[PDB]
RNA sequence: GGAGCUGUCAACCGAGCGUGGAUCCGAGGAUUUCCGAAUGGGGAAACCCAGCACGAGUGAUGUCGUGCUACCCGCAUCUGAAUAUAUAGGGUGCGGGAGGGAACGCGGGGAAGUGAAACAUCUCAGUACCCGUAGGAGGAGAAAACAAUUGUGAUUCCGCA
RNA sequence: GCUGUGAAUCCGCCGGGACCACCCGGUAAGCCUAAAUACUCCUCGAUGACCGAUAGCGGAUUAGUACCGUGAGGGAAUGGU
RNA sequence: GGGUGGGGGAGUGAGAAUGCAGGCAUGAGUAGCGACAAGGCAAGUGAGAACCUUGCCCGCCGAAAGACCAAGGGUUCCUGGGCCAGGCCAGUCCGCCCAGGGUGAGUCGGGACCUAAGGCGAGGCCGACAGGCGUAGUCGAUGGACAACGGGUUGAUAUUC
RNA sequence: GUUGAGGCGAAUUCGGUGAUCCUCUGCUGCCAAGAAAAGCCUCUAGCGAGCACACACACGGCCCGUACCCCAAACCGACA
């Protein structure tokens, strides 16, 4: 996966296709994800939110549509600067 | 008279003990079998 | 007393007899070792060797 | 817990005392272990750890370093 | 390396046992099972400055307890019973009297 | 290389770490209990008991820690008996070996079953198996060879004959 | 290859299918020699008109385990929300 | 994941091999339920008791159905807890399952001392090789040597504390 | 003594019978003529300048097993 907690992603398939909100969590190996008020499980004790695989989701550019996650070169002493397609920035 | 075996270690290994069986080049030959079938040895 | 020649590595022939009705069957050919004793220098120790014949027509001569 | 340089910069004697001191911290740690007398149970690995980075700096000491 | 007996003791045995043995100054700690008695005394009485007045020594097997298929096998640990002279000094196990 | 980790089995807990570059992947390095060719000696392997030296410790024996000590072959080298030279042997020191390794190769050893509608000769076969002993491939090899007058000019391997 | 007898140094010796003569080829009894060649336990990558859990190695699952046998050795079955 | 059609290629068609692996039937709720020592009663535990528990009777071995060692087994001992499965039934209990605890030695039986029968067996002899026998030396007890007796206690250990 | 524990606690004298044990590694008798080595004691070669014996005080005295069954339900017999 080429995104971590800090962004805001769309559903772009699945029954919660148009949810946006940030993720709390993820788990690189199964590739699956938590979002804020996504998958909601009507069971509590004995809306809980349920891990999705990100391919049903597209990181949101933070500029309007969602996007492709891309790399350049900037290295600038070890630190590699994640951009997208369509203006990117960050 | 009616018996059929009557177990004691020790003699054990000093007859089927592995020892006996590095004694001999022929015992080491049966160990190195065992080795490869992959089974724990006497 | 067919031991491998001391001096030479003459080892013994394995090979077959050759019957009447041509049956074979195994036997061996020994060389002819002789026991001598070993001196290297006049008045020696005189050890022991087992020699071949052929070195005793050539070679470690001493008795 | 310490780190290496920090550990390279001491001479000898420092080095000893400070292993002593990790000895005698696992020697304490693991009787609360044994008695149920302690939670933060991570300092041990800390204190064995560093307890190797002192031997392994004792060995580049005397060797090629 | 060298001149290092903390790695001999490793805990105090925590029974009702080793409760009752507290009388006279009596201990009972789990040790090496390479150890014997004699760098258990050099050991405790380098180690808390007190007199041992002997030492009675054990060792004691696993329990062999079972899997879905086979069998495992837990450690045997061997311990030691160390007991204190008349008039040395008291060691306090963190306040442990087990 | 990069934001999440504390392996898995079977995952419920607890406690921590992580932009100062974690976890993880690759190399190098140190450490590396005990057994095993097993090599200090012994031995029901994973046990036991020792010697020497340096060092730790005790009021002092005990105890501990780290190195060293198998045998054989060869080399150097001292002494070199029995007896006179002298040698075997002995002593000191320096190198190497043993054991593993799925298959392949070389040298040496060497059956039966079966076929032959019996069966010995023969075959199955110089196979199965075993011993020695290497290698990365090996072995063989540079003509005291072929042909028989076109003459060729180290070896090996495939296909024809 | 083994045992006894036991040659020569170029007017020599060996060989050319018993053997002799002529002719011809070549000089043994010391050593080293890569290439073409044989095999894949094992390590990456790739394919497959090969099976798809009573098949594929026996081993997709605690596998040479459990278990049987003093021992050499023999040697299981169980996949799917 | 398959149909129609032309082609290619088969581990290709099961009804039997006293065939194999799995599953399920008849016999059949039959036989059998494991020495010709014998159980019975009351109260109680419990959803549930002839089989566990506590009391009281009865009966049996008593040179063994008693109490201790070795060999062997290798946690089966104790406490607490459970009763789907096992025990030739039930079975609250158990030598079944889970968790936890428990084995204290200068003097008992072994190594720290040797040794017989006997094995290894460098050196060495013999043997194509592998290898076989065997000296020194060293191992190998049921033997020989060697210093301990009584009482009490814990849920369990005892010539051990 | 909620019967788990705990406390008090007398007399303990004569005789008989009688061992497979000790005296006995002994004595007597028979023929089958009945184990090594260490250990122990003693003697010399050897070490030989600081040792030998009595009293007490103080030390240390190693390693495995030591739980549970022993003609049995726990070992061998495929099972209690």
């Amino acid at each position: 996966m080429k995104v971590h907690k800090g962004d805001t992603v769309l559903v772009i398939s699945g029954k919660d296709k148009g949810a946006k909100g940030k993720v709390l969590q993820a788990y690189p190996d199964r590739n699956r994800v938590l979002v804020e008020g996504v998958n909601r499980i009507k069971k509590h004790t004995a809306t809980q939110e349920a891990p999705i695989h990100v391919s049903n989701v597209m990181v949101v550019d933070s500029d309007g549509k969602p996007t492709r996650i891309g790399y350049r070169v900037d290295e600038e002493t070890g630190k590699r600067v994640r951009i997208s397609k369509r203006n990117g920035k960050d | 008279g009616k018996r059929t075996f009557q177990p004691n270690n020790r003699r054990r290994a000093r007859v089927h003990g592995f020892r006996l069986r590095m004694r001999t080049r022929a015992g080491r030959s049966i160990v190195s079998s065992r080795r490869r079938k992959g089974r724990r040895t006497l | 007393m067919a031991a491998v020649c001391d001096i030479c590595g003459k080892g013994p022939g394995f090979g077959k007899s050759v019957s009447h009705s041509h049956r074979r069957t195994s036997r061996r050919w020994d060389p002819n070792i002789q026991t001598v004793h070993a001196v290297t220098r006049p008045g020696g120790n005189k050890k022991r060797l087992n020699v071949c014949t052929s070195c005793i027509k050539a070679g470690k001569i001493t008795r | 817990g310490v780190s290496p340089g920090e550990l390279r910069e001491l001479t000898d004697e420092e080095l000893a005392e400070r292993l002593r001191e990790s000895k005698e911290e696992l020697f304490n740690l693991r009787f609360q272990m044994a008695t149920g007398q302690l939670n933060n149970n991570r300092r041990l690995r800390t204190v064995r750890q560093e307890i190797a980075r002192i031997y392994t700096v004792l060995r580049e000491r005397e060797l090629g370093l | 390396t060298l001149a290092d007996p903390r790695d001999i003791i490793l805990a105090p045995v925590i029974s009702e046992k080793s409760y009752g043995l507290l009388d006279d100054n009596v201990y009972t700690f789990l040790v090496r099972p390479d150890s014997n008695k004699t760098q258990i005394k050099i050991a405790v009485e380098k180690i808390f400055a007190v007199k041992v007045a002997s030492v009675n020594t054990a060792n004691r097997q696993g329990k062999r307890k079972r899997t879905r298929t086979g069998y495992g096998k837990r450690k045997s640990t061997k311990r030691a019973i160390v007991t204190l002279a008349p008039g040395s000094r008291p060691i306090d196990l963190f306040g442990a009297p087990a």
